[PDB]
Order: structure tokens, then sequence, then C-alpha cells
């Protein structure tokens, strides 16, 4: 069990900025944390790639 | 040309007209390239325009 005051622990979150060169991705939420979704097509590997990060 | 007057040799020398030319070619490709990581674009660039594009 853990009994802690509000000031004991601190979290910080930053949603990465979708760059200009990437096709405009969406933005999701994980328990109030804004996640950046980004999709890019690999012509060389003939496949789609997706990344959801924070 | 030129010949004497009342000259028994009455031949005329024909002149010639020659045109010329010169060629202009596209030969060069000037460019400026930059690359920025996602962290560098998120936490490091404040104003993209005056900090990246104008230089």
């Amino acid at each position: 069990a853990y009994l802690w005051h509000r000031t004991a622990f601190i979290l910080a979150y930053r949603t990465p900025v979708v760059p200009e060169g990437a096709k405009a991705g969406a933005s999701f939420s994980a328990n109030g944390v804004a996640l950046r979704w980004l999709a890019d097509y690999d012509y060389s590997q003939l496949g789609d790639r997706t990344l959801l990060d924070v | 040309n030129r010949r004497d007057l009342r000259d028994p040799d009455r031949t005329v020398i024909a002149s010639e007209l020659v045109e010329h030319s010169f060629g202009v070619t596209l030969d060069k490709h000037v460019y400026a390239a930059l690359k920025f990581t996602d962290e560098q674009r998120t936490l490091d660039i404040r104003d993209y325009t005056k900090q990246v594009l104008m230089p």
C-alpha cells in the first residue's frame, strides 16, 4: 500500500508536433494524455507504418 | 565590291550571306537542404519560419 501527498510525485507529458512533411495524422487520448498518431507509407517495403507516441 | 569604269573585263564577284548561332543550356541545380528530428521540431523550434525557412 502507498499513502502519498499530492506533491510527492510529478508527471509531465508532451504531444509531439506533427511535422510539415508528414501526411496529417490524428491525435488520440490515453487517460487524458494526448497521443500523436502518424502514418507513413513505405514504397520500398510496399507497406504502411503507423506510430502513436508521446 | 568595286571595278573600274569602262573596263573590258565585265565580270562581277558574287557576295555571300552567312548566319551564325550559339546555344544556351540549363546545367545546374542549386538547393539548400535541412533535416530536423521530431524532438528538435517539438521542443527546440519556436518559430519555424524565421528560424528555418528564412535562413
